[PDB]
RNA sequence: CGAUGUCGGCUCGUCGCAUCCUGGGGCUGAAGAAGGUCCCAAGGGUUGGGCUGUUCGCCCAUUAAAGCGGCACGCGAGCUG
RNA sequence: CGCUGAAAGCAUCUAAGCGGGAAGCCCGCCCCAAGAUGAGGCCUCCCACGGCAGCCGGUAAGGACCCGGGAAGACCA
């Protein structure tokens, strides 16, 4: 009697606090949360998830020594040109890019996967300028 | 960190401890201060120099407006000296004393495009031997099935020079301030009439 | 057969002070603040302190032992405090103070300057004899194995710093 | 310090430790200092 | 010419 | 096998490290200087000639050193022959 | 190579903690670089024109065309 499909929805604005959290853990949540398995009305080919806050990126956690052995890698394309990062060295510099590449490393490839990229804000420290949406802050 | 816009003139030796010193004159001020970058407004520190005056009739409202708001002439060019906040709105060749050190940033000549041996001192061919028109050529540029491609970054022919060259560590031979000339023992990129720009050295 | 079962003897009048994960102690020549394992448990009792393990796994028993000492030392440290006394031999060796800081001619081309890092204090009784003076045990050996590197003790000859009591041990020549 | 797969003790004063996940014989004649690897 | 002599 | 041109050289690099030199170490039958042996280390460097098609090797004169191997015994729609 | 230190009354560079330490690693130097589509920032200029996020005409700040040339350059830039 063919299956329902929604019209276009109005996405939600969520915010998660990951102080504390397990990057893993956490991304997976972030994962489901921005291709909007969560909803019944899921649809596998529109962005029709939530757009996903992320305030206190930096304070992230990690089981292990995965502080000092887990390697972030750059091919560059020259000769030589493959760079090593400890995750130690990423929290120091770049804090966000720890829980944006794992995010990114659980969402789909191709067109649709990218966009859903877009739909996630991660942010180092307390604050987040995105006041304007009125998240709703989630407890995951 | 101290620096100013400035053009090269020509060079010459001159005579100190009976010494020939091989120097590149440049005219360096005055360069009025046009705007002041500061971490509130734009992030960093860093003065916007002016050079050279230019014909006001010659200038367009958008470039008048930026003038205007700093109560300055029309000036042919603008250009950021990073980290520099002089005390005063113009700067003159007086900030360098004999013996201080420069790097100087001028565009290198343009050799246009250029073969491999201009452009990265490649060892060419034979020319005699057999060897049969290839006595400019590179020889190979990679291997074979494996990697079956050539690496990014290969020295092959193309454009060389006309690029932005930074000699550094430069010795200050004089500086003439009735003439805003500044000499500068040994080379500086460009030619005669060039753009070039003098900051205090990063050599320690 | 167990160091931290071995209560600790506090001395009149140095106060001990516990809170989560440290505890403080407060002696006649300054302050130490020992940080402890939240495993362990610290209990003040009249002039003793104690400490509990809460089971007999081998990290409990580990920080146990431990960490008795380090409550021992630092309540050591605030009353008696610690000293290491080196000797300097050779022909042409010796030190002095040049103010705080400690002076060596040791050989070199130079001499060797030292500074005294924070709660340590520099001595020279004799042109051949320095002490190191702390309340901050760790801090003492660490300070003095730094002066000792300056010029180890030689394997030939009876020349360098020596920490007091240490054996001249040499090795023939031909 | 002698470097091999095979770390014993030489003498009855080797002592056979263990530091940084790396096997090592300390003793008092320096001959006998041992890391495996 | 003709081949590379392949022998 | 309705063709994947085959030695060496020249040119042009690039990579591995089981390191020739340069940097850091331990042990020494390490007095010093100089070595030996093993550990860490691939950033850079690693010469010009005589002979032979030669690779290799031997020789000469140096050198901090004159490393060893991979890239279709790297590279003939780049050259030589 | 250490300091302090249990487990193991001693010992132990380690299990808690802290030092020292390579031509190597990161930054620092030089060059490119926001097609960095994550397309950033600052200074200044124009401005609500006329007719059924669109529409087609006249302008604006500006730009291009053309021309005289250039230690810029194959053309282009
Ligand atoms: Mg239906
Ligand atoms: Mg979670
Ligand atoms: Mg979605
Ligand atoms: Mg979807
Ligand atoms: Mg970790
Ligand atoms: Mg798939
Ligand atoms: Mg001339
Ligand atoms: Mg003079
Ligand atoms: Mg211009
Ligand atoms: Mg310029
Ligand atoms: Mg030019
Ligand atoms: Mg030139
Ligand atoms: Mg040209
Ligand atoms: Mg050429
Ligand atoms: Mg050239
Ligand atoms: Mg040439
Ligand atoms: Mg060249
Ligand atoms: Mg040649
Ligand atoms: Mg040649
Ligand atoms: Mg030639
Ligand atoms: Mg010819
Ligand atoms: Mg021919
Ligand atoms: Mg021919
Ligand atoms: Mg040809
Ligand atoms: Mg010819
Ligand atoms: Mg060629
Ligand atoms: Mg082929
Ligand atoms: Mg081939
Ligand atoms: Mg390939
Ligand atoms: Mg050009
Ligand atoms: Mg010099
Ligand atoms: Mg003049
Ligand atoms: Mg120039
Ligand atoms: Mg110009
Ligand atoms: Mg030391
Ligand atoms: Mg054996
Ligand atoms: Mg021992
Ligand atoms: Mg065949
Ligand atoms: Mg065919
Ligand atoms: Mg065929
Ligand atoms: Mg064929
Ligand atoms: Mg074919
Ligand atoms: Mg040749
Ligand atoms: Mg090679
Ligand atoms: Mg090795
Ligand atoms: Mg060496
Ligand atoms: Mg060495
Ligand atoms: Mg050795
Ligand atoms: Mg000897
Ligand atoms: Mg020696
Ligand atoms: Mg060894
Ligand atoms: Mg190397
Ligand atoms: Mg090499
Ligand atoms: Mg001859
Ligand atoms: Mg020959
Ligand atoms: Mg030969
Ligand atoms: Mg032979
Ligand atoms: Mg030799
Ligand atoms: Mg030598
Ligand atoms: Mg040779
Ligand atoms: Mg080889
Ligand atoms: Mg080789
Ligand atoms: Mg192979
Ligand atoms: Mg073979
Ligand atoms: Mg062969
Ligand atoms: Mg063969
Ligand atoms: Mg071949
Ligand atoms: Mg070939
Ligand atoms: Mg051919
Ligand atoms: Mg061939
Ligand atoms: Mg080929
Ligand atoms: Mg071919
Ligand atoms: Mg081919
Ligand atoms: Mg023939
Ligand atoms: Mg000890
Ligand atoms: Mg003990
Ligand atoms: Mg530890
Ligand atoms: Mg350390
Ligand atoms: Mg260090
Ligand atoms: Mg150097
Ligand atoms: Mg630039
Ligand atoms: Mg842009
Ligand atoms: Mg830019
Ligand atoms: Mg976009
Ligand atoms: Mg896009
Ligand atoms: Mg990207
Ligand atoms: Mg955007
Ligand atoms: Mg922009
Ligand atoms: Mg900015
Ligand atoms: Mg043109
Ligand atoms: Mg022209
Ligand atoms: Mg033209
Ligand atoms: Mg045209
Ligand atoms: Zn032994």
């Amino acid at each position: 009697m063919k299956t329902y499909v929604p019209k276009q929805v109005e996405p939600r604005w969520v915010l998660i606090d990951a102080e504390g959290k397990t990057l893993g853990r956490l991304a997976t949540k972030i994962a489901t949360l921005l291709r909007g398995k969560h909803r019944p009305d899921w649809t596998p080919n529109v962005a029709m998830g939530d757009f996903v806050v992320v305030v206190n990126a930096d304070k992230i956690r990690v089981t292990g020594k995965k502080l000092e052995q887990k390697i972030y890698t750059r091919y560059s394309g020259y000769p030589g040109g493959l760079k090593k990062i400890p995750l130690e060295k990423m929290l120091a510099t770049h804090p966000e890019r720890v829980l944006e590449h794992a995010v990114k490393g659980m969402l789909p490839k191709g067109p649709l996967g990218r966009r859903l990229f877009k739909r996630l804000k991660v942010y180092a420290g307390p604050d987040h300028p995105h006041q304007a949406q009125r998240p709703e802050k989630l407890e995951v | 960190m101290k620096g100013i816009l400035g053009v090269k003139v020509g060079m010459t030796r001159i005579f100190r401890d009976d010494r020939a010193v091989p120097v590149t004159v440049i005219l360096a001020g005055p360069c009025p201060v046009v705007q002041r970058r500061t971490p509130e407004k734009d992030g960093y520190t860093a003065v916007q120099l002016g050079f050279l005056p230019q014909n006001p009739k010659r200038v367009n409202r958008p470039l008048k407006g930026h003038f205007a708001k700093a109560g300055v002439e029309p000036v042919r060019i603008l250009r950021e000296i990073r980290d520099f906040n002089p005390e005063g709105d113009t700067v003159t060749v007086e900030i360098f004393k004999p013996g201080e050190r420069v790097d100087v940033t001028g565009t290198s000549k343009g050799r246009g495009f250029a073969g491999v041996m201009k452009r990265w001192n490649f060892a060419g061919g034979p020319d005699s031997h057999g060897a049969h028109k290839i006595h400019r050529h590179p020889g190979s540029i990679g291997n074979r099935k494996t990697p079956g491609r050539v690496y990014k970054g290969k020295k092959m022919a193309g454009h060389y020079g006309a690029e932005r060259v930074t000699v550094m560590n430069l010795e200050v031979v004089d500086v003439i301030p009735e003439e805003n000339l500044l000499l500068v023992k040994g080379a500086v990129p460009g030619p005669n009439g060039g753009l070039v720009i003098v900051r205090e050295t990063k050599k320690a | 057969s167990r160091i931290g079962r071995l209560p600790i003897p506090v001395p009149k009048g140095v106060s001990v002070e516990v809170a989560p994960g440290r505890v403080k102690v407060k002696g006649p020549k300054g302050e130490l603040e020992v940080p402890v394992s939240p495993e362990m448990r610290v209990v003040v009792e009249e002039g003793v302190v104690r400490v509990e393990r809460p089971s007999d796994e081998r990290r409990h028993k580990s920080l146990h032992g431990l960490t008795r000492t380090l409550i021992a030392n630092a309540v050591k440290g605030v009353s008696e405090g610690y000293s290491k006394e080196l000797l300097i031999k050779g022909i042409g060796y010796r030190a002095r103070l040049v103010g705080r800081a400690l002076e060596l001619t040791v050989g070199f081309s130079h001499p060797v300057v030292v500074e005294p890092p924070e709660g340590i204090t520099f001595e020279v009784p004799e042109p051949t004899r320095v002490r190191v003076s702390g309340i901050d045990k760790q801090k003492v050996g660490q300070v003095a194995a730094n002066i000792r590197a300056i010029r180890k003790p030689s394997a030939y000859h009876e020349k360098g710093i020596y920490y007091a009591g240490e054996p001249v041990r040499l090795k023939p020549g031909k | 310090m002698k470097v091999r797969a095979s770390v014993k003790r030489i003498c009855d004063k080797c002592k056979v430790i263990r530091r940084h996940g790396r096997v090592y014989v300390i003793c008092e004649n320096p001959k006998h200092k041992q890391r495996q690897g | 010419m003709t081949h590379s002599m392949r022998c």
